[PDB]
């Protein structure tokens, strides 16, 4: 808790991952300016790490309806964990999730201690007590897949976190998905 | 002896203004002019309020304004008889109205939801000019096998043509296509849908594109159907993995898989290559005649793994052509009917066999070599020839001729135009060639005015008087003052964003001659201007520089508009997208919807006077008796 | 006593630059509890450097964490500018 | 699974001493031998595939292995792909490669292996593996249609004190002595009808003395603990053992949980159960009495 890394202490996952968003609405009640009224927007990007793809569509009466054009902009970072669930699992059944990390550096090897924190709600190597880790290496420009194994023990929406941490830098992710529970 | 003119729209609308030309052709002095529309058969009076009067000072030409409003009145057309007195006499034409109030678009946020997860939606309202009306709106949400599950009865009043919405999928419900459809609570038969899928997914972590060096694939290709697989993560990242990638032939709907064509190749670097070779292809039915495979179509499934197992996606490219040549030939953009020894101007229309414009591709006709004329972006090329005086069918074809195509390989069509029917055959005509680009509202375009006829009555004629539809309304109707001995006088038209996305132009004249016989030659045109909002909207960064954004990060958005607009936003995980690309809105989705209304049905002129009125969407009544072939149909003639 | 040498002064500035953050860390952490998560989620990685950064007495180590710090506590103040 | 069948075996190679075979067996279930498919592998943490064994594989027809995982240092191998060209509808297609741990842990979870066509993935089926645990299946205990996790330890210089201290933590809500009625068991779980001789301490279960009640432990604890009927017992644990509803409560054989075999009347009399029957004497009056210090 002193070495050359981040602690789990000190890792706030990310966890909001909407399909969409900004479902929002805005009115160019602004100074028109060679024609054209501009707004500033005040938005705050959520947590996955993808492309988000923005649409607009203009009513006025003067001049009509208007799509404008798709307008992309693309949230990443160097380092990351993907927590791949699937859609449903069956309470009992025993699978393999993976998280996968991906390490986008241009020059060296990253080493992680990345951890998959205990559920009492799931039947995992992870126990209020013991935790569960492995330290791991990428190679630069690609992923390494972390196995964890489990078993669903509660029907309901249940939940899955893993966190890692680079040493030697100070980079850290952790990603908090939900996945259906469902009984036989 | 004077002649007054009626000129309006071909089919009106309810709860819309419309416009009619009033015009008083060799009157004197001021004439008050009365205007009336009544139900039909019989008289309900439905609009009588206005008034105009032609003074000497406006050249005796009018404006008509009116609405019609919508009061307790099928399968049968429903009619309209307009009554305009000019000072006592009285002239009148009984046209078609449609019950059409104008467009719904519906939005989704998404393509595709899960069942649990919520579908928020949009409507917007509007008239036939694209402008936002108020109305009441019935919307239905349709399960997959047709049956309203949910139903609302929403007003469009004071919301500025924008009624958001949403409904809850519920937890276990039929996968499969869904519907939203709404009409206009006037007017249940146009109905308007948007699709959206049910399933149940996680989301994809890449896109994967299939595509064929060549958008068809010809069948003298010895080297098979080339194909070039590519994967790429959401953000923007190359991919590594393997691929499996598989072919078919499509006939009609129906659908043919290669067993054999299977394979299994490397994607690196986010790219991979692969081929259908034309062995596979031919052997995988059961080889036969080539030629036999004309007019098919192929396809490409492609499925990658992440060499790290965790996600798979598919995707594949669908009906790519099997053809004998690489382009096709069109003269729907080009009229049916010349002038005879006038100058035709030939709008042939290019398109690779996919369906898109074929950019700087040559074409010529039969006769002339020397004739060449490539094609303008937009897949158009502007040819125009000389034309005999004789009265007989003017045969074209048309042929493309691109250097390193064989003369077999090279494309063909033919069309036949019939001369232009004139009054008593008196060989009198008006001709109106227009310099042909991409119009641009801002730039000017020239209107030349030609007319061929003998100077006997040359001297007569003062001035033509021209109209303007779009969408399927009058966007203007002017004068265009000539003198003596002029054949050519040339018309500035300023181009506004009023013209978008396409405008006709209907010029004619009038005259007393040969034999005292009351005479109407005319011309109309048809321009397809640059497609594009009519006023803006536009997205783009808020810091004006910047490194990527963090997950969670404040960014500042910049949102460039109209001024006194409303925006409605929306951002979507692209990943989405990887799962459902289909049913999104589109400013093109909506010109298309706005032209497929036009009620002009052909791109120039008409067979004879009459006609070039009733094709472009109007009618002319004149006190004299010439009046335009009532148009009692609604859509243009069943192709 | 005399004067410091080169490496010895910049060395002693730097840390000294650095403890007078992490001093008033603690108050700026607490400020984040309004804020939208990402605000806790990058003051907590940014506070470790720091402190593992002030111990290591490398230079690099040092200033390169001085900077990380001192943006989010920038990001913190424009944060709560915009709510009064 | 159905349209897969899966057979993996993970067993020790004979002639280092924990390198060993993993073998996978895959069968398709239809009338023709499957399409291209996909076995998607994974490590047991501490092992990664002989390469000189992977290579011979993809060299293979019918077989395949990506160079891009070819590369890589065996070390850096922890799942892996191989494409297989088929798999037979008619009998097991088999193969297998040597695998070599390289790194020493405590508690190393399981391998496994996934099977699908390269169209279809939710027609899948997917086999664990792992030295000791029987099918690469993590320890469960479940009763009906409830289940609760199992894979911690089993229960666990022994001085009176050593007791009213272990023996008042907050866990604690039940100390009995109690005689063993009957000894059953199962492939799954064996349980234990034990009578409680003795409420030593009371818990939130309302047992007068005399009464029955059930104890339950996984298979694989049968050394943990020597089972003999009418043995008498000392025992505690915590009230987070209790399963099920009451009042047919039973008890979960935990780790939190203690367990000390009772000598007889006539058993104490030995010279060297005096240690024993003198500390729990003790014991039994400074928690009847007095109780816990805290
Ligand atoms: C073309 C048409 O239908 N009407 C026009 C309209 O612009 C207006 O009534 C006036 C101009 O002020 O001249 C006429």
């Amino acid at each position: 808790l002193d070495e050359d890394i981040i602690a789990e202490e000190n890792i706030v996952s990310r966890s909001e991952f909407p399909e969409s968003w900004l479902w929002n609405v805005e009115d160019l009640k602004e100074p028109p300016k060679n024609g054209i009224s501009t707004k500033l927007m005040n938005i705050f990007l959520k947590d996955s790490i993808t492309t988000w793809e923005i649409l607009a569509v203009s009513m006025s009466d003067k001049k009509g309806i208007c799509v404008a054009d798709p307008f992309e902009v693309t949230v990443m970072q160097d380092f990351f964990i993907d927590l791949r669930l699937p859609y449903s699992v069956v309470r009992n059944e025993q699978v393999e999730i993976r998280a996968v990390l991906y390490n986008y550096r241009q020059n060296q090897e990253l080493k992680v201690r990345v951890e998959l924190l205990h559920n009492p709600a799931f039947c995992s190597l992870a126990t209020t007590k013991r935790r569960h880790q492995q330290t791991v290496t990428i190679p630069p420009k690609s992923s390494l897949s972390v196995p964890y194994v489990i078993v669903p023990l509660k029907t309901g929406l249940q939940e899955v976190e893993v966190k890692a941490a680079v040493y030697h830098h100070f980079i850290s992710d952790g990603v908090r998905k939900s996945l259906k529970v469902v009984p036989e | 002896s004077p002649m007054y003119s009626i000129i309006t729209p071909n089919i009106l609308r309810l709860e819309s203004e419309e416009t009619m030309v009033l015009e008083a052709h060799d009157a004197q002095g001021d004439v008050p002019v009365t205007v009336t529309v009544h139900d039909f058969p019989g008289k309900k009076l439905v609009l009588s309020s206005e008034k105009t009067v032609l003074t000497p000072a406006t050249n005796h030409m009018g404006n008509v304004t009116f609405t019609i409003p919508a009061n307790r009145e099928k399968g049968r057309n429903k009619f309209v008889t307009v009554q305009a007195t000019f000072g006592t006499q009285v002239v009148e034409k009984v046209v078609l109205v449609s019950l059409q109030s104008g467009y719904l678009f519906i939005q989704t946020d998404k393509t595709i939801y899960t069942p649990g997860s919520t579908v928020l939606y949009r409507i917007f309202t509007v008239n036939h000019k694209l402008l936002p009306v108020g109305r009441t709106v019935m919307v239905n949400i349709e399960n997959p096998e047709g049956i309203p599950v949910k139903q609302d009865s929403l007003s469009s009043q004071n919301q500025l043509g924008v009624l958001p919405l949403s409904w809850d999928i519920p937890e276990l419900v039929n996968m499969g296509q869904w519907k939203i459809r709404a009409y206009y609570e006037n007017s249940p038969q146009q109905v308007f849908s948007t699709e959206f899928e049910v399933k149940e997914y996680v989301l994809p972590s890449f896109e994967v594109i299939v595509e064929p060096t060549e958008k068809f694939y010809y069948i003298y290709n010895e080297k098979g159907l080339e194909v070039t697989i590519t994967a790429r993560f959401l953000y923007g990242k190359k991919v590594e993995g393997t691929a499996f990638v598989i072919f078919g032939i499509q006939d009609g709907e129906q659908r043919i898989s290669l067993p054999e064509s299977l394979k299994r190749i490397p994607i690196e670097d986010g790219s991979g290559e692969v081929v259908l070779s034309r062995k596979v292809l031919l052997d995988g039915v059961q080889n036969p005649r080539a030629e036999d495979l004309v007019g098919k179509s192929l396809y490409v499934s492609a499925t990658v793994i992440l060499h790290s197992g965790s996600d798979m996606v598919q995707a594949e490219r669908s009906g790519i052509p099997i053809v004998t040549s690489p382009y096709q030939i069109h003269f729907t953009k080009t009229p049916k009917y010349f002038k005879p020894g006038m100058p035709f101007d030939l709008m042939v229309f290019v398109t690779n066999p996919d369906g898109s414009p074929a950019y700087r591709v040559p074409v010529a006709v039969q006769g002339e070599d020397t004739v060449q004329s490539l094609t303008q972006g937009d897949g158009v090329a502007k040819l125009s020839i000389n034309t005999h005086p004789s009265q007989k069918p003017l045969s074209i074809t048309v042929r493309t001729k691109k250097q390193e195509l064989s003369e077999a390989e090279q494309a063909t069509r033919t069309m036949q135009a019939l001369p232009y029917s004139t009054v008593g055959n008196s060989n009198n005509y008006l001709h109106l060639s227009v310099l042909r680009t991409e119009l641009r509202p801002g730039e000017t375009l020239n209107v030349n005015f030609l007319l061929r006829m003998d100077r006997a009555h040359e001297a007569k004629i003062r001035y033509y008087t021209y109209l303007i539809m779009n969408k399927g309304r009058l966007l203007k109707a002017g004068r265009q003052v000539r003198e003596p001995g002029q054949d050519l006088v040339v018309l500035p038209l300023s181009i506004t964003t009023d013209f978008i996305p396409s405008f006709r132009l209907v010029a004619y004249y009038t005259l007393i001659g040969a034999s005292g016989q009351r005479e109407v030659v005319a011309d109309s045109v048809w321009v397809d201007v640059k497609d594009s909002c009519v006023g803006s909207l536009v997205v783009k960064s808020g810091q004006s520089e910047d490194r990527q954004p963090v997950p969670g990060q404040q960014m500042t958005l910049k949102i460039e508009g109209d001024h006194g607009a409303r925006v409605v936003l929306v951002a979507v995980d692209k990943g989405v997208f990887v799962l459902n690309k289909k049913n999104k809105l589109t400013q093109s989705k909506i010109w298309d919807v706005v032209e497929k209304a036009d009620i002009g049905c052909t791109p120039g002129s008409g067979k004879d006077y009459a006609g070039v009125f009733s094709d472009a969407g109007l009618t002319f009544t004149s006190s004299s008796g010439q009046q335009t072939a009532q148009r009692a149909e609604l859509q243009c003639p069943q192709p | 006593t005399s004067l410091p040498t080169s490496n010895e002064y910049q060395n002693e500035k730097l840390a000294n630059e650095l403890k007078s953050l992490l001093d008033e860390l603690n108050v700026n952490e607490l400020a984040t509890g309004s804020l939208n998560t990402y605000y806790k989620r990058t003051i907590k990685i940014s506070g470790q450097k720091a402190m593992y950064a002030l111990k290591s007495k490398d230079f690099k180590k040092m200033s390169e964490a001085k900077y990380q710090l001192q943006k989010i506590y920038n990001e913190i103040d424009e944060a709560l500018k915009s709510k009064y | 699974c159905n349209k897969f069948d899966l057979k993996v075996t993970i067993k020790p190679a004979p002639e280092a001493k924990n390198t060993m075979i993993l073998e996978i067996c895959t069968r398709y279930r239809g009338d023709q031998d499957a399409t291209m498919s996909i076995l998607d592998i994974s490590m047991m943490t501490g092992f990664a595939p002989d390469t000189d064994d992977l290579k011979q594989l993809a060299n293979g027809v019918d077989r395949y292995i990506s160079k891009y995982e070819l590369d890589k240092a065996f070390s850096d191998r922890n799942t892996l792909i191989i494409y297989l060209d088929k798999v037979s509808h008619s009998e097991d297609d088999c193969l297998a490669f040597k695998v070599h741990q390289y790194f020493n842990v405590e508690l190393i979870q399981p391998g496994a292996v996934k099977v699908y066509a390269y169209y279809n993935l939710e027609e899948s089926c997917t086999r664990f593996y792992h030295p000791e645990k029987e099918d690469g299946k993590l320890n469960k205990l479940c009763r009906d249609e409830l289940c609760r996790c199992a894979e911690e330890n089993c229960f666990i210089k022994v001085t009176l004190e050593e007791r009213l201290d272990k023996a008042c933590e907050p866990g604690v809500d039940y100390v009995y002595k109690t005689r063993l009625v009957k000894v059953q068991l199962s492939n799954d779980f064996d349980e234990y009808i034990m009578a409680i001789e003795q409420t030593i301490k009371s818990g939130s279960d309302e047992v007068q003395v005399g009464q029955q009640r059930t104890f339950i432990s996984p298979i694989k604890c049968r050394e943990a603990l020597k089972l003999e009927e009418k043995k008498h017992y000392l025992m505690w644990g915590l009230s987070s053992d209790f399963w099920g509803e009451k009042p047919n409560l039973s008890y979960i054989i935990g780790k939190d949980t203690w367990v000390e075999h009772w000598p007889e009347e006539d058993e104490c009399q030995d010279e060297e159960n005096q240690k024993q029957c003198q500390d729990l004497g003790a014991f039994t009056e400074s928690m009847v009495v007095f109780g816990c210090p805290n």
